[PDB]
């Protein structure tokens, strides 16, 4: 499975999971790969915002998808 | 970085006087009035055509591993030069009955030869795609100081190739391939001359004239052409056969062709006009190679090898009696008439073994001949029991039907006619058979476990002097007979030597044999190192009928020898308990599938027959 | 808002469940094949029959086996013809009044995927997986559900009455053939033949890596040069083979591994030819066993619109085929990639359901689609087969062709 | 027995195999003569898959019968 992860500024990331992965699971890679931290991540898909709880399949997330990927910022 | 060498050997008596098989060629030396047949069976007799002689074998001259395609007698009937399907091409001596010095340069079956008179040279192709020219004078000059000489070869050629010939003058070499295009070089510059196409599949027959300037093809679709190399074109075409050509002949002045193929006739066409033609006689199988007797013209009679083991002469006497009958049947509904019914001729030949069963204990073997006579031989100890004669031969292989199993370590192949056994490292030491069941007993009553691909060749090589352990010979069990053929041809492809058990007790074969065979061999016939032994897991479990609580699941594991008898005393003694085999026999019931064992039965054997499951086997008592 | 104007075509697509892009499109094409939606019906009418006659007499009969082997495979007819009922009532609501569904228009074959993955183990989870295999598994089991019944009939028995014999033998009548295993000896020339059945023709896809001349010069260089069609590919399949080298035939009739010519004949022509390229390559090397060298061939071949098995044909084949589905795989590898269906929907007027239980769609008649997943957009014929051709498209590689009997 | 298998550029290639020998076996000389993995490559037999584990008996694959080889398009 491969899912494109966007951003605000238009920079799309490739990123490799299962969908019996957890958002917490994918969130981690992303920091590992990216170095964006988890808390900071917030995953859209059709207007629905991932928990970390759930997983891949719960949200009905398919391959080559464009997640919007929203970061947020702790203070300002 | 090398291949796979295979050991073979092969059960035959010390001469095979008759052929045992087809025969692929034929060459006649009317200097001596003798005759050659290269058979199928891998042996070269020589035969004295002499009408008057009761016997009319000579000598034999036994040295190829596999098919004879094609054979050609060389230097005024001197040497003879054969191509074999072993990869091979050899140089005989014709007067004298043996080998000189054997051409492996080709890389698959050698399936023609082409001989130049004038030049004494000799090509040799093959179906690996290639061609190597070779002179003769050269060639039987071979030595031991001098044993390499420079491969000339042909190039050009894509494609497997079945037939060769080359004119008396040595100026032009054609050669006939699954291609269907002849390809004709220049042998003494090789330069290529020109391609030849016409014939739709392939071309086995192939003959040239004096000059050169004329060729003559036989091809497997049942037509001939005549090539004239001038104008590198063909001039007329002899759709004389019904079924494909596979031998053609033609006399010295090259004017009448004596065609011969699958559907078992031969005709004689004048090339000139191919309105008359005579069948010369209609054979009992296809017909493969000719030789003409040329000790007069017109030709006097005609030798014919077919795929029986008879070879049968026929007498051309009559021929312009046939031709002036004028019989003009212009209507197809009218059959020829034979010009012979009965060979003038005939040499005797065997029976070829055409149905092979090895039984359950892997020793014997149970073959049926074409004269539908079965046999019983003996691997292990490479001799022939009893000739049951014509009786049916499923019922003896059910009479003959064993409760034992062994794993196999061998294969049989009669390709050359014969019984012969192949051993591979991958499998020969795959059976193990104890040596009660193996029939020899020891004088205290032992009974060791030997491997029967192990004990198979230290006997085959008892003679070698590295295998004498100081005298202890080979394996002290047995004695294949001497005369026995012993091969180390690599898997698929060439044979890097062949000699008769005896021979290594020489010189040359025993320095040939260090280098020839393989690593694998020497583990056990010279380091005596005992081969692996296969080991056993299977599970036992208390039965239900038996009415005692499920005990824990132990995977014992044991090997392929053990007896269930003991297996059964030791649950006996530590289950139940917890002299004595009849107690435990008397009451204690081991079942597989819920079935009595046999106590005498192995292991291996209740795998192949009761359990009947890719899982692991499993006991209950 | 107004990029695709909020089109949505009548053809309902179908939501995939995260990786089910091959099924999907197995699916799709399954559903256009001509009289696979009537046979699925006629087994359900024969299943719903069947099931209702066990339950009324279930309480007369004592001991009743019913074992789940059977109930599965009932099991998969039911799933099918759950979902196939499903998406031809999706599809007449919006072909009725389509404001309701202004997003896209498909329904979720969770019933089938969920029959699937309990008949077969190695569908669990959400992985990739080549549609082949699933067309394979599906036509397997529906073929085995069907003798299993036909075998049941013929127990209880033991102007035109073809109409209860048409969905007996669905697959054999459908995607089942004959071959002829013809071999032919060149030492003897005695020719022994098999008869296997086949219901695709994997067909060979070559990447200019083999068959290199050494030299090129001195022997002749090459006959001609040419873009490898269908036909040559076909070709390749099912014409004269010399079998030579490290191969050699083994004859029975001279007991000598002799070359042999083996060619395949087309005996018995299903009325639907799938033909299964092997884009797929070893890439001939092994990449120093690097866990086999596996690899794609991106570049397609000329797949024509019609073909003719008569070049191959035993007997005199005077009726031709016609494409009308193709599975294109949109990756640059084999691990991974995005199947999309792309089915020509045509034959209006046998498109028709079951006898035993035009105008209005003709507006897309003769016309191609691509099924990409739940995203159907319709594609000219002129300009898919431009992207069929190699020069075009190198991601969208062809990877089966269903070809219909006219 | 001796049967036949369709590589993948579509030419044929000979196996010696006996009638009681699972569909792994000949998959691994399959391997042996081509290089394709064993678990990669997929063997169809008169229009079926050969599912492992299986022997070649229960198949009633004889001498002279072809298994097609092709691999797996995952996506
Ligand atoms: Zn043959």
């Amino acid at each position: 499975m491969q899912i494109f992860v966007k951003t605000l500024t238009g920079k799309t990331i490739t990123l490799e999971v299962e969908p019996s992965d957890t958002i917490e699971n994918v969130k981690a890679k992303i920091q590992d790969k990216e170095g964006i931290p988890p808390d900071q991540q917030r995953l859209i898909f059709a207007g629905k915002q991932l928990e970390d709880g759930r997983t891949l399949s719960d949200y009905n997330i398919q391959a080559e998808s464009t997640l919007h990927l929203v970061l947020r910022l702790r203070g300002g | 970085g090398r291949r796979k060498v295979q050991v073979s050997y092969v059960i035959r008596d010390e001469v095979e006087k008759y052929n045992r098989n087809g025969v692929n060629a034929l060459q006649l030396d009317p200097a001596l009035n003798r005759l050659f047949t290269a058979g199928r069976d891998s042996i070269i007799r020589i035969w004295s055509v002499n009408q008057h002689k009761q016997d009319p074998y000579i000598a034999s001259m036994e040295h190829h591993t596999d098919w004879v395609n094609d054979i050609v007698l060389c230097c005024n009937g001197k040497t003879l030069i054969s191509a074999s399907s072993d990869t091979t091409v050899k140089v005989w001596n014709a007067h004298k009955g043996f080998c000189m010095s054997t051409l492996r340069t080709h890389k698959d079956y050698v399936k023609a030869l082409a001989y130049a008179k004038d030049k004494e040279l000799v090509a040799s192709a093959g179906l690996d795609r290639q061609i190597f020219l070779w002179d003769v004078n050269t060639l039987t000059a071979l030595t031991a100081s001098n044993n390499t000489v420079t491969t000339s070869s042909l190039s050009g050629n894509k494609d497997s190739i079945y037939s060769l010939a080359m004119n008396q003058l040595g100026t032009i070499i054609v050669s006939g391939s699954t291609e269907k295009v002849l390809r004709v070089w220049d042998p003494r510059t090789c330069a290529k001359l020109m391609k030849l196409k016409g014939h739709t599949d392939n071309v086995k027959a192939l003959l040239l004239n004096r000059d050169g300037t004329q060729c003559l093809s036989g091809s497997s679709d049942g037509t001939i052409r005549l090539w004239s190399l001038g104008q590198q074109r063909c001039i007329a075409t002899y759709r004389v056969h019904d079924e494909g050509v596979w031998a053609l002949q033609v006399n010295d002045a090259f004017t009448h062709v004596y065609s011969g193929g699958r559907d078992r006739k031969i005709y004689c066409t004048d090339l000139r006009n191919p309105d008359i033609r005579v069948l010369i006689c209609e054979e009992k199988a296809p017909v493969l190679k000719m030789e003409l007797d040329r000790s007069a013209d017109p030709p006097p009679a005609i030798w014919v090898a077919t795929t029986k083991s008879t070879v049968n002469k026929w007498t051309l006497k009559g021929i312009h009696n046939f031709r002036a009958s004028g019989d003009y049947d212009n209507d197809c509904t009218n059959p020829i008439t034979p010009l012979c019914t009965q060979p003038d001729q005939v040499i005797k030949g065997g029976a070829s073994i055409i149905q092979c069963h090895i039984l359950n204990d892997k020793r014997h073997i149970l073959t049926k001949d074409t004269n539908n006579n079965v046999a019983y031989w003996d691997v292990l100890k490479a001799c022939k029991v009893e000739d049951l004669g014509k009786v049916d031969f499923e019922d003896e292989i059910k009479k003959r039907f064993k409760m034992v199993y062994v794993p196999n370590w061998f294969s049989v192949d009669l390709k050359t006619g014969m019984l012969t056994i192949t051993l591979d490292e991958s499998d020969c030491f795959a059976a193990w058979v104890s040596a009660k069941d193996a029939g020899f007993s020891s004088p205290d009553g032992s009974d060791p476990k030997l491997n029967l691909g192990g004990l198979l060749l230290q006997a085959l090589l008892e003679y070698w002097p590295r295998t004498h352990v100081n005298v202890q010979k080979g394996n002290g069990y047995f004695q294949v007979p001497p005369h026995t053929p012993v091969i180390f041809g690599e898997a698929g492809g060439r044979t890097l030597f062949r000699l008769l058990c005896r021979d290594s007790g020489g010189e040359t074969e025993s320095m040939l044999l260090n280098e020839t065979v393989p690593q694998w061999v020497i583990d056990i016939t010279v380091d005596k190192n005992m081969p692996k032994f296969n080991k056993i897991p299977f599970y036992l479990q208390p039965h239900a009928s038996s009415g005692a609580k499920t005990l824990k699941k132990d995977r014992l594991s044991a090997s392929d020898m053990l007896q269930v008898r003991k297996v059964m005393e030791h649950v006996y003694e530590k289950i139940i308990n917890l002299d004595i085999a009849v107690l435990a026999e008397e009451k204690i019931e081991l079942l597989c599938q819920d079935q009595v064992l046999d106590p005498n039965m192995d292991l291996r054997t209740v795998k192949h027959f009761i359990w009947k499951s890719g899982g692991d086997l499993t006991l209950h008592y | 808002n107004c990029e695709k104007r909020e089109n949505l075509l009548p053809f309902v697509g179908l939501n995939n469940l995260g990786n089910t892009c091959y099924l999907n499109s197995i699916l799709q094409v399954l559903y256009f094949c001509p009289g696979f939606k009537s046979g699925v019906k006629h087994l359900f009418n024969i299943i719903s029959r069947k099931k209702e006659a066990l339950k009324d007499e279930a309480n007369q009969k004592d001991k009743g086996n019913c074992k789940e082997d059977s109930l599965a495979s009932y099991e998969l007819i039911c799933s099918l013809q759950s979902l196939i009922i499903s998406v031809e009532q999706l599809q007449a609501s919006f072909l009725l009044n389509p404001e309701k569904y202004t997003d896209e228009l498909a329904t979720q074959p969770r019933r089938l995927l969920n029959t699937l993955r309990e008949l077969n183990p190695m569908y669990e989870g959400y992985l990739q997986h080549d549609a082949q295999e699933v067309l394979q598994c599906i036509l397997g089991n529906i073929q085995e559900t069907c003798q299993l019944l036909k075998k049941e009939e013929v127990k209880n028995v033991a102007i035109n009455k073809g109409e209860e014999q048409i969905g007996f033998e669905l697959v054999e009548k459908l995607f089942q053939g004959q071959l002829v295993l013809r071999t032919r000896c060149l030492e003897c020339e005695s020719l022994t033949e098999r008869r296997e059945d086949f219901q695709d023709i994997s067909v060979p896809v070559q990447e200019d890596e083999l068959s290199k001349v050494e030299e090129s010069s001195e022997i002749s260089p090459e006959p001609k040069t040419e873009m490898k069609t269908l036909r040559w590919a076909i070709s390749q399949f099912a014409s004269v083979e010399r079998i030579v080298g490290e191969d050699k035939y083994f004859c029975e009739n001279c007991h000598h591994y002799t070359e042999a010519e083996r060619s395949l004949l087309f005996d018995k022509m299903p009325e639907v030819i799938t033909i299964h390229l092997k884009c797929f390559a070893a890439s001939g090397l092994e990449f120093d066993c690097y866990g086999g060298g596996l690899s794609k061939i991106n570049t397609p071949l000329l797949t024509p619109l019609k073909l003719s098995l008569e070049e191959w044909s035993t007997k005199p084949t005077n009726d031709s085929y016609g494409l009308f589905a193709v599975v294109m795989h949109s990756g640059i590898t084999i691990s991974s990639g995005h199947y999309t269906a792309s089915v020509k929907v045509t034959d209006l007027n046998s498109l028709e359901l079951d006898k035993g239980n035009v105008q209005s769609l003709k507006e897309y008649e003769g016309k191609w689609l691509l099924f990409d997943d739940s995203e159907v957009k319709v594609t000219e014929e002129k300009d898919f087969l431009n992207s069929l051709s190699p020069s075009t498209s190198p991601t969208s590689t062809p990877y089966l062709l269903f070809y219909k009997k006219l």
